[PDB]
């Protein structure tokens, strides 16, 4: 305890402690910082004779060399329990809402914990109805499993996440946790607050069943780096007691980018495109905690931001192996005014199994992929030679594929702000029936423009009849 | 009709060549950037 | 029993790497112990990699948050080793040989050192005994033999693990001991794999060596070498499986790209100079050490074999990347799985045009070798005429029937999951298809046809299957005895169904 | 002459020697192990104060930081002589075959030798007589020249190697050397040893006429780096006697790769795509000892593996900078029962000019590969026209092309005991005369399949008459 700061390189602070009182690897140290408020850093490395390198998790732009640092002796401890329900927290577990601080009697748990062992893993999963045609058909949202959407900058990751929360947050059957790691505080939060506080479940709002940890784009790298772990610690308590948890982490990428900035300031040898050497291990340590165990289940939905539009970037490439369901949003689809923007051929799911999801659902999904695979195989021929050169059955498959592309589009209840289309909730059964009817041949006479921004097939037929 | 179809196909092929040239140049710049970055990292 | 051990002091512990100060007379890959101290009742081992002047940079096989500056490390005299023997069959063990399924301790008597020299230059033998994958496409066009290392390379989600698990499940009675090394794979997926193996009763001869993503990069780095040592012991000493001294091992590295990532992490944390794509310079050496230990020893050295099935994911189907090209160079054959073929209904998704098996017909049964030549030729020729198929509609009747036969053969290979076909069944189906007995069947029903056909042979005539299996090693498989009672069975099935 | 190990990082060993007894830049370190054998390193960088950085040549998984090291003064010494014939060796010259060690009486030569001076080089290129029709016609070799096969497995490359060894051993004295650099131990060993031991000529196995040195992928980068030089020294011993030597450096590219790794672990600053800065010089020091002097000629036919299919890559480009001929083995020709899978096209040779081979040899070699210049492009037309029923004159060209494609095949002596057909050795003059007379039209009377496996046009005629 009672060290002194030696160097301040960015948000990385090197501090010298007594020889026999060096802080451990993940302990939390504190700069008094004056004014009655302190800066909580987290140790990352031990460099020698009492020298430790830590991450500020704060502004760290007004403190000098030689400032004293006090070693708490424990890692970051965040409140857990029902006291955290309906409250908004920092990475440090300190509430930022107007309500008072969490009481001392509330249990404090470290944000660094071992992930569930191999024994505790629960491999049982079942389909989770979400009301989105493309998600419930091509890449089913998995109950008790890990799923994520990989989208570029211009695609609607936020819109899809908000629609998912609106659809599945009223009938939770349990509590929920939302982590806003590296996301806009305009929409990513403070309007999810408006939507979550407005939604009511039998006189109890959805916000009353939600623990929200933020650490968004404005925060320094340390906060964005450890906010995910804080949210996981707050959700693991509810999972361990048996309560089902809906976990919504935002931009797991932003979690990885911060790790990259922290590693760059820490002097580690860079790997690939400036990323940290310990990318896979950090991703594993965060993600293996997001697991449904035999004591409780976590239904996790994540977002991932692809830099530029490169799906081969190390961060999404590392995420891809940690998911049960993958949903790929493409800019090319989005620029076609297909706001769901999901690419059916690049979106998969583990529970898309005839034993799990149903024989008819499986057959319909496989056919809806075989079509649009025939379309992707013929994109260049249509581009250069044109539609005429294809055979008759190839023309039919291409027409059905383009109709299917238009039909995957669907208005969202949270999209009324900039789109005039009222939102639509299509059950999985209706989606399967609509796509089976479309594949059979019903709707061939219908022009493709009538499949755009519609619900099930009955809505398309009604629109066609209205157009006569 | 064949003359018109081949004129349209040639125009489409020229447009596709322009798009592929843009993509190839982007890939070339990315490859040079990656090469110099890894060479500088190995030197340092 | 007091002994004197060499002790060093941890002077700098970081992201799984510790500088151990004075540990003189330490072997270049020993296991430093980190004896338990106040707050930790267990030992966290490490591998002393860099033996620099006045420093021992050691990667840590475990969680490094407990290790603190100034802690004493005792150098165990043993090089990194893994327990081996009969006791590991049916057990999930982390790369250190410690069970992680919690079914009890690992009963063992021998600990083989990982990172061993290759079995030998003249000690090997020609690969002749086939490995029956159970997938028609692999078993007919890209054969795998005992002692042949066959890469499974593909995109992120195309069926690589599915192919590996199908191969593991098929080795029920073929005297094979499977090993599944899961490198960097999420613990839930390893649990799913273990559940699949247990469901089909394939956990009486399988060893799962899992170093999941959360576990330190040192464990993932040594994950394949452990397990490869297990297979080395199996091929060199054998294990009692089903009352037989089995000396054949089939090791499947779940993802060698993740192993290369782990090696890159441990190298860059050791501050070793990078190379191409930030990987260390000797990563081709890394994988060549591991894969060249899979060999088919001659009868003088035991006659055992070790079959390796590395798995690689490629970003955007870029098989020109660094690690994919390295492992393609190392291996004896490649199985390319494509998302384009996977989505189009071709479930095994093998790109038979570019998939190659350098062992060739020597890794096939004489029946399969005799039958699959026509299959390969017709499939290649159909791929050649796909150009005319896409555009031309004025092709003559010969080319129409030719492309139709190609489609017949392609639809024959659309095998489902967890439904392996034994050698006799595949031989019968390929004989039926190649001898024009399947021409009248329309394409969408062929798979169903095949399935129904097998049920016929499983109910109407088991003796034809027994006859096919019994004399599958003869030089001329279409024996007049074999040729009859099989064409008769096919014709009988034709009348019964449609 | 005894130093102490200072650092051990992978396969790079730093060793401090006494001030006045520092080893030279390519000497051997020869670390002694406890169990009787020794670990022979190779110095790479003199530095500091008596400190030398060397490449391991071995595992280095049992070495401390105080072990003594005994400088050998000379570079890696390899046994050379008639004794080292029909035996398999590693990079260090230790026989890895079942038979016993090489006797002390056999001369040991340094692995590193100076390539022949400019004055000794031949002032005129000379064709190398192999006996294979397609090789001696389309892509003739060079005495003291380099040739690369671009072919996978199952195309008969091993049989081509065996026949080349047999032909050079029969027509000339023709001792042969085979350096498997970075090969699969399955393909390189026990599928080359057994095939060459089984293959026989004049009651003598091919393996009895061939030296083998094998640095496989499992060995450290230094071993794969210096196995080529070991084979060069063994071949150069016989070349000094005036005897012609045929050397097969299988996967010369794996040599380059090895050097790259040796540089990356040596701290050398990377060049181009991670490759070593000393790429051209390292390749020259190996490819310049393969030349035709006055006393004798070391003809080399190497194998090149290009990563992916990139000939722009620095390793294939550096290899091609030292190549005289390319032979392109193809799957399509091999699966058509054409035993020599050499593609008439995509197989070039700089000797194929009228100044060296001769005007007639060049003229016919241009007459052939011209009817196939289109690769019978008629085959595309036949596919959508059916030859328009028949071509005005093209149908003849198709017949001639099919006949010559069949005629490129030749019965090999090494396969004589497999297919039961005697091996045919065809001189280059016989090949040129046969192909010229076939192109004149003398070969328009015999049907196809009469050229299927016959050595000369005259041999085809004898068959037609009988
Ligand atoms: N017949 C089949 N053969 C192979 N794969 C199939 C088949 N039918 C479905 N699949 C798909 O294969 C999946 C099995 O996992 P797979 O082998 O594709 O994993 P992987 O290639 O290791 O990918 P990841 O990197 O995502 O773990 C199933 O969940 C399903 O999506
Ligand atoms: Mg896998």
């Amino acid at each position: 305890a009672k060290g002194v700061i030696q160097e301040i390189i960015g948000v990385v602070i090197r501090a010298k402690f007594p020889e026999d009182e060096v802080p451990e690897i993940y302990n939390a140290i504190e700069i008094p910082l004056g004014n009655g408020d302190r800066l909580v850093c987290e140790v990352q490395q031990q460099l020698g004779n009492g020298v430790v390198k830590a991450v500020a998790m704060g502004s760290t732009d007004g403190l000098r060399r030689g400032l004293e640092v006090i070693d708490t002796g424990r890692p970051i401890a965040v409140p857990v329990g029902p006291a955290t329900l309906g409250r908004v927290f920092n990475v440090l577990g300190d509430p930022i809402d107007g309500m008072g601080p969490i009481g001392p009697e509330v249990e404090r748990r470290p944000i660094h914990r071992d992930p569930p062992s191999f024994e505790e893993q629960n491999t049982q999963a079942q389909i989770f109805e979400t009301g989105i045609k493309v998600i419930d058909l091509i890449a089913p949202f998995t109950r008790g499993g890990k799923t994520a959407i990989f989208g570029g900058a211009g695609v609607g990751k936020t819109v899809v996440i908000q629609e998912l929360i609106a659809n599945i947050a009223k009938e939770q059957s349990g509590f929920s946790v939302f982590a806003g790691v590296g996301e806009r505080s305009r929409e990513g939060n403070d309007l999810i607050h408006e939507m979550k506080e407005a939604r009511i479940d039998e006189n109890t709002t959805v916000f009353d069943k939600t623990v929200m940890v933020f650490g968004q784009m404005n925060e320094p790298p340390g906060a964005r780096l450890r906010v995910g772990l804080t949210a996981l610690t707050m959700a693991e308590y509810f999972r361990d007691e048996g309560r089902d948890i809906l976990l919504f982490i935002d931009n797991i990428f932003r979690f990885v980018q911060a790790g990259s900035e922290v590693s760059s300031l820490l002097g580690r040898m860079p790997s690939q495109v400036g990323y940290q050497p310990t990318l896979g291990t950090e991703m594993g340590e965060l993600q293996e905690r997001i697991t449904s165990t035999k004591r409780g289940s976590i239904t996790s939905m994540q977002a991932v931001y692809v830099p530029a539009d490169d799906y081969t970037d190390p961060a999404p490439a590392t995420v891809f192996s940690h998911l049960d369901a993958t949903i790929s949003l493409e800019r090319s689809i989005a620029e076609r005014a297909i706001f769901p923007a999901v690419d059916p051929l690049a979106s998969t799911s583990r529970i898309l199994d005839p034993n799990i999801v149903g024989e008819e659902h499986y057959r319909v999904a496989q056919e809806v992929k075989r079509v649009l695979q025939r379309y992707k195989d013929l994109k260049d021929i249509i581009a250069i030679l044109g539609m005429e050169e294809l055979s008759d059955e190839d023309k039919l498959t291409v027409q059905r594929a383009r109709k299917i592309e238009l039909f995957f589009s669907q208005p969202f209840t949270v999209a009324q702000q900039f789109t005039g289309r009222p939102g639509k909730y299509v059950p999985v059964k209706k989606t399967v029936e609509s796509f089976a009817r479309l594949l059979n041949g019903e709707g061939d006479h219908i022009p493709e423009s009538f499949f755009y921004m519609q619900g099930d097939f009955d809505d398309v037929l009604a629109a066609y009849e209205a157009s006569q | 009709a064949r003359m018109v179809a081949m004129r349209n196909a040639t125009n489409n092929a020229k447009d596709l060549v322009r798009d592929l040239t843009l993509s190839f140049n982007k890939a070339r710049q990315a490859a040079i950037t990656k090469e110099v970055s890894e060479i500088a990292s190995g030197a340092a | 029993q007091p002994r004197q051990v060499n002790v060093g002091t941890v002077i700098a512990v970081g992201d799984g790497v510790a500088r151990l100060s004075g540990l003189d007379q330490v072997v270049a890959s020993e296991i430093v112990e980190f004896p338990p101290k106040a707050g930790r009742n267990e030992s966290i081992y490490g591998i002393a990699l860099n033996l620099e002047q006045d420093s021992v940079a050691a990667i840590i096989l475990g969680d490094d948050e407990t290790i603190e500056e100034g802690d004493m490390v005792t150098s165990t005299g043993r090089v990194i080793s893994v327990p081996v023997g009969q006791g590991l069959l049916g057990r999930v063990v982390n790369p250190l040989g410690q069970p992680i399924d919690g079914k009890g301790p690992i009963v063992y008597e021998k600990t083989r050192p990982i990172e061993r020299i290759a079995p030998g230059v003249i000690t090997r033998k020609s690969v002749d005994t086939p490995v029956q994958t159970g997938i028609i496409a692999i078993d007919a066009l890209i054969p795998i033999g005992r002692g042949q290392r066959e890469l499974i390379i593909g995109d992120r989600q195309t069926g690589k693990t599915a192919v590996a698990i199908d191969t593991i499940l098929n080795q029920k009675g073929q005297g094979m001991v499977c090993i599944y090394v899961a490198i960097g794979q999420r613990r839930a997926q390893v649990a799913q794999v273990v559940g699949t193996l247990e469901r089909f009763g394939a956990m009486e001869y399988t060893i799962v060596v899992s170093a999941t993503a959360s576990e330190s990069a040192a464990l993932q780095y040594i994950a394949p070498y452990a397990g490869c040592a297990m297979g080395e012991e199996i091929m060199e000493n054998g294990v009692m499986l089903n009352g037989q001294l089995v000396k054949d091992a089939l090791i499947v590295y779940d993802d060698l790209s993740k192993h290369a990532v782990a090696y890159r992490q441990v190298s860059l944390l050791l501050r070793r100079p990078p190379g191409r794509e930030a990987y260390p310079g000797d990563v081709f050496y890394l994988h060549s050490r591991l894969l060249e230990r899979a060999a088919r020893l001659n009868e003088e050295y035991g006659g055992g074999s070790l079959t390796a099935l590395p798995v690689i994911e490629t970003q955007a189907n870029d098989v020109s990347a660094y690690i994919p090209t390295n492992v393609i160079s190392i291996t004896d054959g490649q199985i390319y799985l494509e998302s384009d073929l996977f989505n189009a209904g071709q479930r095994p998704a093998l790109n038979v045009g570019i998939s190659v098996s350098r062992v060739g017909g020597a890794a096939q049964t004489r029946a399969m070798r005799a039958v699959a030549g026509k299959l390969k030729g017709e499939l290649a020729q159909f791929r050649d005429l796909a150009a005319f198929a896409q555009f031309a509609s004025d092709l003559d009747a010969t080319t129409k029937a030719q492309i139709e036969r190609g489609q017949r053969l392609q639809e024959l290979l659309k095998q489902p999951q967890y439904q392996p076909l034994p050698v006799e069944d595949q031989v019968a189906v390929l004989y039926a298809a190649t001898n024009n007995y399947l021409d009248d069947v329309p394409v969408p029903l062929i798979t169903k046809w095949r399935d129904d056909f097998l049920a016929f042979l499983r109910t109407a005539h088991p003796e034809v299957r027994k006859l096919i299996y019994d004399n599958r090693l003869d030089r001329k498989f279409p024996t007049p005895e074999v040729k009859e009672a099989l064409e008769a069975a096919i014709k009988e099935f034709k009348a019964t169904s449609n």
